RNA sequence: ACACCCAGCCGC
């Protein structure tokens, strides 16, 4: 906006306090620059009725959909403190609640389901995805709701999420198991390999998962019972005795270079 | 005795920075939304009828 | 030092141990020409 | 890139 100069930058000097002009050093504009309350309890006891009550308080009306909102925040942050997770999934997951309530799409269904669809999103889209059994325990709210609520999500927002593989879950059971490194990269090895060689078609990978965990538990000086893998992985123990007799023949094909047998 | 209240203008109460997206209001201007709601709210509900 | 010659007054010299304060000078000077100014008053701004 | 609040510290 430089007189003398159309179609001129102002180089804006925060240090000497100007706008100034990279071809003659003129200066336009002398100088540089840079809904709601609370009524809290009564100090003097002159505003007390006859009744006490204070007689003046917070009326905290704030809409219906901020109070859903708010309540929608603080069901989120209290479900992943319980899990642990980081904040970095929390303010993820009050992104995508706020663009499906913004939505208007979801309202025949409990913002707590909504609320658990989105922190299941923000735990996939991270690459760090939990199971859905994991999210059902820290939530009030059945498998089938969260299915299908997800289902409705995925349907109404328009996006895509990647398919899990099996190699994400293996470093969580591992060491909520407290499996050394060894063991973690014998399984992780062994779970890619029994993915790619094919001999678990359709089979879901939560229970080849586990399988890989059983596999590279029962090799070692420790060991881990089917009853510890189904309460840390949530496959039933018939589903792990599928997977052990269907994955069982050419084990040491699946098995790395070396691990110590 | 005050009948009407004189806004101030936004020199007298401006926004604030924070990290940029916020633009903070002063206090002036959070109790004078207040104000305007409260004013608005006895204003229809002197012909609403409570 | 200067000139060389004796001083008719007997210094008293030695060890000592002095340490060094976190008040340094090149972190207290500080000089202001017409720089950034406050929104509320258009006065300049507080500290170096 | 702020604005309050708090703390510590400097000279007299
Ligand atoms: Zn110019």
């Amino acid at each position: 906006t430089c007189p003398n100069h159309p179609d001129a930058i102002l180089v804006e000097d925060y240090r000497a306090g100007d706008m100034i002009c990279p071809e003659c050093g003129l200066v336009v504009g002398d100088r540089v620059i840079d809904l709601s309350t609370m009524i809290g309890k009564g100090t003097g006891a002159a505003s007390f009725d006859e009744f006490g009550n204070s007689k003046y308080q917070n009326r905290r009306t704030m809409s219906s959909s901020d109070r859903a909102m708010m309540n929608a925040f603080k069901e989120i942050t209290t479900m992943a403190d319980r899990i642990n997770l980081p904040r970095n999934i929390v303010d993820r997951t009050n992104n995508l609640f706020k663009q499906v309530y913004e939505q208007k799409s979801l309202k025949g269904r409990a913002n707590d389901a909504i609320a658990s669809a989105c922190l299941y999103i923000a735990c996939r889209q991270e690459g760090v995805p939990r199971t859905f059994k994991e999210i059902c325990a820290v939530s009030r709210i059945s498998k089938k709701e969260i299915g299908r609520c997800f289902k409705l999500i995925l349907k109404a927002l328009e996006t895509s999420v990647d398919l899990i593989t099996t190699g994400d879950f293996m470093s969580r059971f591992c060491s909520n198991l407290c499996l050394p490194k060894q063991v973690q990269m014998a399984a992780t090895h062994i779970a890619r390999k029994a993915v790619e060689l094919d001999l678990v078609p359709g089979r879901s990978p939560i229970s080849v998962a586990a399988a890989a965990i059983y596999m590279a538990s029962q090799a070692s000086a420790e060991k881990r019972t089917q009853k510890e893998i189904g309460d840390i992985a949530g496959v039933a123990d018939v589903t792990i005795r599928q997977s052990y007799r269907l994955i069982y023949p050419r084990a040491p094909d699946l098995f790395p270079t070396d691990f110590k047998f | 005795i005050v009948t009407v209240l004189p806004v101030p203008p936004l020199s007298v109460r401006p926004a604030v920075v924070m990290q940029g997206s916020a633009r903070n209001q002063d206090d002036l201007t959070h109790k004078l939304a207040d104000i305007v709601k409260i004013n608005n709210q006895l204003r229809r509900n002197e012909q609403n009828g409570a | 030092g200067f000139t060389g010659r004796k001083i008719t007054s007997q210094i008293f010299i030695g060890p000592t141990y002095y340490q060094r304060l976190k008040h340094m000078v090149d972190d207290k000077i500080h000089s202001r020409a017409r720089g950034p100014i406050q929104i509320l008053n258009r006065q300049p701004m507080e500290g170096r």
